[PDB]
């Protein structure tokens, strides 16, 4: 905290460079958002399954959509980014990752193939890895609650990490936005509160300006039951999350 | 790929890889080569060099070794660094009968905190501090070097991997199994060389972990929940550790005069939330009439 707000500033700053192309799929032939929401769930699996960070899976996924910004990928192959993705997360972020055996088990490819897109995906995103995820941004942002509430924690977690899964619309917002968003909705789901002062004093953003994505994550959390994908709400059922995506979206958010 | 640069000769060995020192042909500019081997069948590209790179491409900084170039094989990994004229181990040694002059001391201090507080706004723990691991040039600049143990940080922390400092500069809060450690990890390793200038011999040389623990408790006190509140709690604190008594600062590192021992004593402080930031630290009265002589050797 002689650190909080320099970290907070580099942050923002380096999430701008960091950022994934927006329209990317339109320019991808032979995969689409719902191939991408597929990929993204199935890593929340193996994140489950290995009892990876929440931190490892935010920075997986923003290797996959920096990656397919500039690599064209066809469908048979879009599983072999996303391990290697997830290796490399793992090694940046991890003290224990699983070993390449256990990632090409867990996959149809051979391990020569994980390796190889391995030194690919380091090469395309020339080794720029400490990339500000959404979980980055919401740990911070926790610091703010008066008093610290795990309820609100967990479900923040929840909703940042549903986001991950529709690239439309998430792709278009900053990983400071949607954690603000996530933070606000969350706090208000359990205890009726607002995005408070502090955090605008910190961030600069108002509930005015987190309006487009907070609408697109409340659609998103009250349609969270009927997706195709759901994994993260099966996670988020566990007592290590409090049991959060048990939890009632509110009807309205009146902003 | 290689092609430009003539190897000189073999600098040494680190956390992972060889370093050779090389100059590149075609400019002239020496380098230091960090040799990586890879292979597949195995592991692929190290935790550490993923870290490093990445890291060190963000941190530029005058008191931070210079990553130049990655040169990037299906056999070997290749970073090319800025060479640096000497290590700071060397140079202690070589001060043997001379000592180091107090202003290159306080230079040194000085410019290690710069380098430091840049890492710590960055996020950046470095977390292998030692004399080893800091370079100095002809012109009086000193550099953190060795980033293989490094890493990026979340506010606030969360618990990181333990193995971590080279035990003479391992923090008490390691030491006695803390699940969160911090900034304040990389101040204590640089308060332990701080001293270590002054004297030219290790603070703490401990063989041990509770031999490293009970060096620092006979020079700074046994620490209890008034020094350090939490201490008893702690993982591997025991309440039969013996109770020493806090030596007189005075007496910990002679030489050293009254600002000196003042920042000395904030470095090394227990608590790692009342331990002095590198930030902080940088506008202690030690520093009032710092300069940048070139070292006074070579
Ligand atoms: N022993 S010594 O005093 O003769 C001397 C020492 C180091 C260097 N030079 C130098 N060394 C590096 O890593 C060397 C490496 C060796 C093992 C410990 C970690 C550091 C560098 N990394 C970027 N630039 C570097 N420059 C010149 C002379």
């Amino acid at each position: 905290p002689d650190y909080h707000e320099d970290i907070h500033t580099y942050l923002r700053e380096m999430e701008v460079k960091c950022k994934p192309k927006v329209g990317y799929m339109k320019k991808q032939p032979d995969i689409t958002n719902s191939m991408r929401a597929i990929l993204v769930d199935w890593l929340v699996e193996v994140g489950e399954e290995y009892k990876l960070q929440n931190e490892t899976l935010h920075l997986a996924v923003n290797y996959i959509d920096r990656f397919l910004s500039s690599m064209s990928v066809l469908r048979g192959k879009l599983q072999l980014v996303g391990t290697a993705a997830m290796l490399l997360a793992s090694k940046f972020e991890e003290i224990y990752p699983p070993e390449v055996a256990e990632f090409v088990y867990i996959t149809t490819y051979t391990k020569k193939q994980v390796l190889r897109m391995e030194h690919l995906v380091l090469k395309v995103l020339t080794f720029d890895l400490a990339a500000p995820t959404v979980n980055q941004f919401l740990t911070q942002y926790f610091l703010h609650q008066q008093p610290a509430n795990c309820k609100v924690e967990s479900l923040a977690m929840f909703l940042g990490e549903l986001s991950l899964i529709d690239a439309d619309p998430y792709l278009k917002y900053l990983p400071s936005v949607i954690a603000g968003a996530a933070f606000h909705l969350a706090l208000y789901t359990v205890t009726g509160q607002s995005w408070p002062e502090s955090l605008i004093r910190k961030t600069g953003y108002t509930l005015e300006s987190l309006k487009p994505c907070l609408m697109d994550l409340h659609q998103t959390y009250l349609k969270a039951p009927q997706h195709a994908q759901q994994s993260i709400r099966e996670k988020y059922k566990n007592s290590k999350y409090h049991g959060v995506s048990l939890l009632n979206p509110p009807e309205t958010l009146n902003l | 790929s290689m092609e430009n640069f003539q190897k000189v000769e073999k600098i040494g060995e680190g956390t992972y890889g060889v370093v050779y020192k090389a100059r590149n042909k075609l400019t002239g500019e020496v380098v230091a080569l960090k040799k990586i081997r890879l292979d597949t069948e195995t592991e692929g590209v190290p935790s550490t060099a993923i870290r490093e790179i990445s890291l060190l491409k963000e941190l530029n900084h005058p008191n931070i070794v210079k990553l130049l170039d990655v040169i990037h094989t299906e056999n070997k990994l290749y970073l090319v660094f800025e060479h640096v004229d000497q290590d700071l181990k060397k140079f202690m040694d070589a001060s043997a009968l001379t000592g180091i002059p107090l202003p290159l001391i306080k230079s040194y201090l000085f410019q290690l905190l710069q380098g430091l507080a840049f890492c710590h706004s960055h996020r950046v723990l470095h977390r292998d501090l030692k004399p080893q691991n800091l370079l100095i040039n002809t012109e009086g600049a000193i550099k953190l070097a060795d980033f293989g143990l490094a890493r990026a940080f979340g506010v606030p922390v969360r618990t990181y991997t333990h193995e971590v400092v080279t035990l003479w500069y391992r923090a008490p809060e390691i030491l006695l199994g803390c699940k969160y450690y911090s900034t304040a990890v990389d101040i204590w390793s640089l308060g332990c060389i701080f001293a270590e200038m002054v004297t030219r011999r290790a603070l703490f040389p401990g063989d041990s972990e509770i031999d490293q623990l009970f060096r620092i408790f006979r020079t700074l006190g046994t620490p209890d929940e008034v020094v350090w509140p939490g201490v008893t709690s702690m993982p591997d604190y025991k309440p039969s550790f013996p109770k020493w008594a806090r030596q007189d600062f005075s007496k910990v590192v002679p030489p050293l005069d009254e600002d000196g021992r003042s920042l000395l004593s904030q470095m090394l402080h227990y608590d790692p939330n009342k331990r002095i930031s590198a930030k902080a630290a940088l506008a202690h009265p030690f520093f009032q009439d710092v300069t940048k002589p070139v070292p006074h050797l070579r």
